[PDB]
């Protein structure tokens, strides 16, 4: 029996998959059923070997469900099982996420020589914040400034200076010390004024701070008390440096500087010196998904250290706590010579007076070509910022290099030092173009060595397009003193005579007709040679992902050969626009160089766009991840339900309420359900109301937008969501404010249940309804008296006030012996006996509906309805207030109970984002319905047990005509038949893409039996040749590219009109995750896939829904299933994560809803002009956690493209 | 011809400890004073 | 039926009712004079439309009591339809 349970295991996970993330254990069986007359002669007839079936009936994660069947040979039923329920053994945890998804994050190739984000400029209110407290001081301050130095000294000298150190000269110099802001006619009065700037936004830390040290500097200024700790335990001086518009945008600033360098450097071993509270440390660890590979948290004081350990728990896997003193050498402290790749100076290098020793020690502890990102002061100005500086005890020690405190070194005189201590110089600052970002203005150097070279062999290919004879003439100016050859094609290159195998290669050639647009020439073997050849190459390509797919299939070989020929280095340059250099041979020196030890990266792979260089990395789309694994687990995020549709989903149990995502994702079909209205909802009824039979509808109020007019409206909704999408027919669309906010809502909901109550009825003379809201008592009454129907009402609290556990007897002397129907509206299941005792006094088979039959949380019409509905809740709006039982959404989720439902009870859905920014239960991507019935879905090339395993799945999700194609169709007519059972009709097409002839039969041959319109695309032919380059022959080029390449080819040019009545909803283009990392031994397989991916992207860039999947190994389903790879593929599941047959489903839905979000931003105006804008499209997938300790055997561990998605190395 | 039993696995990992429940249902037997289960769906017709 | 009519069996699981029984049901009528379907019956609550009309034997036959000629006009004709079906003694006792 144990076995046979392990069977339903077995239908949700296939052996070497891994869908079984957790150990599930039965927990409840709803119902096992055991013939043990059949078991019994089993036992004993010796064969002891019985055939089984089970369905895994749930299989979202949670909790499996399994329905089993055993019998005997004869087939006879020994014994079977309904809904057995394997729950894990522990809950599920973010541990156990599935992190197969990821996203080509496109970034910068250099951090920016200037962070100028306008969100982060000095806003008006801070370029007003500052210049007030100027005109506090403007008038003297020429006069001033000599004096407000001496105030700065107030921890070194100024007790001195004026013999301030005896309290007299205390009293006197401090508030001369103030007033050199308050003299000019302002004196104390400027409190008041400070107060007028703390009472808003963008001053209010600032100057607080200066009333509260001001107030209480008379002690310190005799450097007696502690400069900052005058007010309590840090009061605001920690609010001034996190909160303040001046202090603030150096902080975001410093965050984009570390986001970018951490993208292009990734893993990195990171080390922020000053950190202190780490408030620094939250901006810029706070970039989602950067590439730390350890943490340094670090201070001068290891007293922070324990708060350190309370704020960034989350980074504790990757984060160590070491304390630094920068003012002494690093080694001498425990931390290992130049084994960090960056290093963090939260505005500390002021607190040293050893500046230009601390920045050396930094370097010391660089790697080199590190990056050392400073936040400190510079540019120092008067009017600003004098009162709380001038206090602290050690920011004034530094005046020993020279000037006032630690020097407020400009960003020329911060490189001059930052050069002198060995290093590359400020080779980014942050726009300090008018003020408040002077104290805080953050810089990035490298820690310059060797270093790049700004003498193997050079052979430039190429050059034949105008545009690319004019770069190689470039190349040829511009290229230092090397050996040279050049040649106009490849195919010139076979025939080259002699050429060096040290050759560094520069390959215009895909600027010019492509390789896999001519690889019948002999191009193929002449790839052959140059990689023979080659030691180093760069190939450079005119916008190949998004104007030129064959340049892509080229990018594609090549990040394959950069796996198969480790020792070759392999770059690729896409260029949106050629004729915007000096580049090229920037990336080409790059390849010559190959310090493996040192921070800087190969850069395997980089793409020109918008005039500057960018490079993709790997990070773990948390999105569609949250989505995947929500199926699973209770996952969160972050979401706004006032803009995105929240629905209060019950439980599956029903145990409870809770927010959950309500995104359709985009489904097409709005023209049978024409006109479908988007309700923006305030107010709603949790339960949903049983309509004239029609169904279950939830009692909606809110907004619609018509002509920006946020017309209120009541509707009988679907989802109970804040955002809802219903048909008029079931919307009341006057906006009469007696059915007011909430109030409305409510009687509007009685009156749905009082109308369902007396129409499904309606046929009797008498009915009793039991328990009814007080509201739906009256409401009741006068829908009896409206439809002539004595309606009498029973209360378990006129009404006929009955009590729960009322005797038969006592029933039967009460309650009238008219009633034909009951109607137990009693939300509390303790009448359920009373209920039951009146089906034996009421009339013989007397007509009953209890709460459930007319109010429940799962859902799953003529205009006189609702008409008829609000006319009768006008005939009882007074009975009871407005918000007579409103509570919010989020109450309601925490507090309420779905076996206690409270009929009456409102929703309040929050409107404001903030109001409604709430931790929503993400919801799976595949949870609704994601395909129109009225459309083809034409999976190419996926009859296998792959394409019908995601044919079955469409069907269940919305897609009633499927079309599986393929040059040998082998599929059972029964297989169709089952899938038919599902609601869908699935045909075989018998269709060979690689020819245009049999495409365009076979696109004929669906209008022959008179299907749909071809809706969408599901392009996964594949033919495999596992073959090295040098040992691979053109023919498996083609046999492998043309069901790809030439199958996508013709697909495109026969859905490539936009402006067609029948575009796709999507063009899934079924990649391997080799597309994006290579693999040895299939370079025709990475570059058919990049083909795909190419196309994807110039079809969406083109107006058409498009994207790719990036799939890893499927064990469920496919080539490795049939084929018998499972064993292979785990022999190197580290390098390819394991696809499920349902996670790879998973996959195929979120990949055809970035499609059709893509179309839709294009009607908001998304061009996707460069590769860097289609990420969203090529759903990476199929990439493990890469353990460092794994990381001899994967073979692509050492490309920073998968940079993001390494483990923990210590 | 009926016999409804709600059943009870109570469970004591440790003589240390109290008994608990390991499991708990309802049986329901079909019984005579001494085919009767569905026929298995068609052996579901492709699977790897 | 748990014995054209939809042959089904009593104990089968809810996931085969949804497979097999239609969807466009509205109203489920329990005939099932043997208890032993009422399981299913229950099963078939949860996978029919929600809200389903249910209506048991009991709502239709009894053995307790305690009109237009239409009524059995038709009752008549409809009977006249399919009276070969079976004998005259067909269960008499
Ligand atoms: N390791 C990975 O990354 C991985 C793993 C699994 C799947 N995938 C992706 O998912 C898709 C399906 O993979 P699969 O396992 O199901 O492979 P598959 O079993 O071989 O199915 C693909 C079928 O398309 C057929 N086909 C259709 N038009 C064709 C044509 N013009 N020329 C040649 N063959 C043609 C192929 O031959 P027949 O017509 O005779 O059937 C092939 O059987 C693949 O395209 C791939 O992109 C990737």
């Amino acid at each position: 029996l144990d076995v046979a349970f392990q069977t339903v295991i077995g239908a949700y996970s296939s052996p070497g998959d891994r869908r079984l993330r957790c150990l599930y254990v039965p927990t409840h069986v709803d119902r096992i059923t055991l013939v043990p007359s059949l078991c019994l002669a089993t036992a004993e007839s010796g064969c002891e070997k019985v055939a089984f079936n089970t369905i895994n009936t749930y299989d979202k994660g949670d909790y499996l469900s399994g329905d089993i069947v055993v019998f005997d040979a004869e087939q006879t039923t020994l014994f079977q099982v309904e809904n057995i329920t394997f729950k894990p053994f522990s809950p599920p945890d973010a541990s156990t996420d599935h992190a197969m998804f990821a996203r080509w994050s496109w970034g910068p190739l250099t951090p920016d020589s200037l962070l100028d984000n306008p969100e982060y400029w000095a806003t008006a209110q801070d370029k007003e914040a500052i210049p007030i407290i100027e005109r506090i001081v403007y008038f003297y301050i020429r006069s001033f400034l000599s004096q407000l130095t001496l105030e700065e000294r107030q921890q070194a000298a100024f007790h001195l200076q004026k013999q301030i150190e005896w309290l007299e000269q205390v009293l006197a110099s401090a508030k001369e010390g103030r007033h050199l802001w308050y003299d000019p006619g302002w004196e104390n009065d400027t409190e008041a004024q400070i107060e007028h700037l703390c009472t808003a936004n963008s001053y209010h830390p600032h100057v607080r701070l200066v009333q509260r040290v001001g107030q209480h500097l008379l002690p310190t200024v005799r450097s007696n008390g502690n400069p900052f700790d005058l007010l309590d335990h840090d009061g605001l001086l920690t609010e001034f440096y996190t909160n303040t518009l001046s202090f603030g945008p150096a902080l975001h600033y410093a965050r984009e500087l570390v986001a970018q360098i951490a993208h292009r450097y990734q893993s990195m071993d990171i080390l922020e010196i000053g950190a202190g509270t780490g408030g620094a440390t939250k901006y810029v660890l706070a970039t989602p998904q950067l590439g730390f590979n350890s943490y340094t948290y670090t201070d001068i004081s290891t007293g922070f250290f324990e708060q350190a350990r309370e704020q960034f728990a989350p980074f504790e896997d990757r984060m160590v706590f070491e304390p630094l003193d920068i003012r002494r050498s690093p080694a001498e402290q425990g931390f290992e010579p130049h084994a960090y790749d960056l290093i963090i100076a939260s505005n500390v290098l002021h607190a040293t007076p050893d500046l230009e020793k601390t920045m050396a020690h930094a370097r010391s502890l660089l790697k080199p070509g590190g990056q050392m990102v400073i936040l400190e002061i510079t540019h120092k100005e008067h009017t600003r910022l004098g009162f709380i500086f001038g206090l602290f005890a050690d920011w004034w020690a530094g005046v020993d290099d020279g000037r006032c405190t630690e020097p407020f070194v400009s960003f020329d005189r911060w490189d001059a030092i930052l050069k002198r201590v060995g290093f590359s110089g400020v080779d980014s600052r942050t726009t300090d173009r008018d003020a408040n970002l002077f104290p805080t203005s953050v810089f990035s150097t490298h820690a310059i060595d060797a270093t790049v070279e700004y003498y193997p062999p050079l052979v430039v290919v190429g050059g034949q397009t105008p545009q690319s004879q004019r770069l190689l003439n470039d190349i040829k100016a511009i290229m230092p003193p090397r050996p040279l050859q050049t040649y106009k094609r490849l195919v010139d290159l076979l025939d080259a005579e002699e050429l060096p195998m040290k050759s560094t290669f520069v390959m215009l050639t895909e600027l010019d007709e492509e390789l896999f647009a001519g690889l019948t020439e002999e191009t193929f073997e002449a790839t052959k040679l140059l990689l023979t050849y080659a030691s180093n190459t760069v190939w450079l390509t005119e916008n190949a992902w998004v104007q030129h797919p064959h340049q892509a299939s080229t990018i594609g070989m090549l990040r394959s050969i950069r796996r198969e020929h480790p020792d070759l280095g392999v770059h690729v340059l896409d260029v949106d626009a050629v004729e915007t250099v000096e580049q090229v041979l920037r990336l080409e020196e790059h390849t010559d160089e190959l310090a493996s030890s040192t921070t800087w990266t190969q850069e395997p792979e980089v793409s020109w766009c918008k005039g500057r260089p960018w490079i993709p990395r790997l990070k773990r789309d948390l999105a569609r991840n949250n989505r995947m694994n929500s199926s699973r687990r209770p996952i969160y995020e972050m979401i706004d339900s006032s803009r995105a549709p929240v629905a209060l989903q019950t439980a599956r149990d029903s145990s409870s309420y809770f927010l959950e995502s309500a995104e359709t994702w985009f489904v097409p079909e709005s023209v049978q359900q024409m006109e479908t209205k988007t309700i923006y909802v305030h107010f709603s009824c949790p339960h949903a109301l049983r309509v004239q039979a029609l169904g279950f509808f939830y009692l909606v109020q809110g907004h619609v937008q018509e002509g920006n007019r946020e017309v209120p409206v009541v509707a009988l909704a679907e989802r109970n969501a804040s955002i809802v999408h219903v048909r008029p027919d079931y919307i009341y669309t006057e906006a009469d404010n007696n059915l007011s906010e909430g109030g409305g809502s409510l009687m509007v909901t009685v009156l749905a249940a009082a109308v369902l109550a007396e129409t499904v009825i309606s046929v009797t003379d008498s009915i009793l309804v039991l328990n009814p809201p007080s509201i739906c008592g009256q409401m009741l009454l006068h829908a009896g008296e409206e439809i002539g129907l004595q309606v009498h009402l029973a209360t378990t609290s006129s009404w006929l006030t009955l009590h729960a556990r009322d005797t038969d007897w006592h029933l039967r002397r009460v309650l009238p012996r008219g009633v034909q129907a009951l109607v137990d509206l009693s939300a509390d299941q303790s009448c359920e006996g009373l209920t039951q005792r009146m089906m034996k006094v009421l009339m013989p088979g007397c007509a009953h509906y209890r709460a459930a039959d007319l109010f429940t949380d799962t859902v799953s019409l003529p205009a006189a309805y609702w008409e008829h509905v609000v006319s009768l809740a006008r005939q009882g709006l007074p009975s009871v207030s407005e918000g007579w039982e409103v509570m919010p959404c989020t109450q309601f989720a925490a507090h309420a109970d779905k076996t206690r439902p409270d009929l009456s009870t409102v929703i309040s859905w929050p409107r404001e984002s903030d109001e409604a920014t709430l931790p929503t239960r993400v919801r799976s991507i595949d949870a609704e319905t994601l395909f129109a019935a009225d459309k083809t879905y034409l999976l190419v090339g996926l009859t296998g047990d792959l394409g019908r395993s995601l044919g079955r799945w469409m069907v269940q999700h919305g897609a009633c005509h499927i079309v599986l194609t393929s040059r040998n169709p082998q599929v059972n007519p029964k297989w169709l038949a089952h899938v038919e059972e599902l609601g869908g009709r699935v045909t075989v097409l018998s269709m060979d893409v690689t020819s245009q002839n049999s495409v365009e039969a076979g696109l004929a041959k669906l209008k022959d039996l008179h299907l749909p319109p071809v809706g969408g695309i599901a392009f996964g032919p594949l033919v495999l040749q596992d073959v090295m380059l040098n040992n691979m022959e053109l023919p498996m080029m083609e046999m492998v590219l043309n069901p790809k390449v030439e199958g996508v080819r013709i697909l495109h040019e026969k859905f490539s009109d936009p402006t067609s009545s029948n575009p796709l909803d999507f063009f899934v283009m079924f990649s391997s995750i080799v597309a994006v990392m290579g693999n040895p031994g299939q370079a025709n397989y990475s570059a058919a896939n990049c083909y795909l991916q190419a196309l994807a992207q110039q079809r969406v860039a083109s107006g058409l829904a498009a994207s790719t999947i990036d799939i890893g190994a499927v064990y469920g389903v496919g080539f490795v299933t049939r084929a018998e790879l499972e064993e292979d593929f785990n022999a190197i599941r580290f390098m390819f994560d394991s696809v499920e047959e349902h996670e790879l489903h998973t996959l195929f839905a979120e990949a055809v809803v970035a499609g059709r979000r893509a179309v839709h931003q294009q009607e908001q105006q998304r061009k996707f002009a460069t590769v860097l804008d289609m990420a969203d499209l090529e759903l990476t997938t199929g990439i493990p956690p890469l353990d460092p300790a794994l990381k001899d055997r994967i073979t692509f561990f050492d490309d920073p493209r998968i940079g993001n998605l390494k483990i923990p190395e210590y | 011809g009926s016999m409804t039993i709600s059943f009870k696995i109570d469970s004591c990992l440790s003589k240390e400890g109290n008994l608990s429940l390991s499991a708990k249902g309802q049986l329901a037997l079909t019984i005579e004073d001494v085919h009767h289960l569905p026929p298995p769906e068609e052996e579901h017709p492709h699977m790897n």
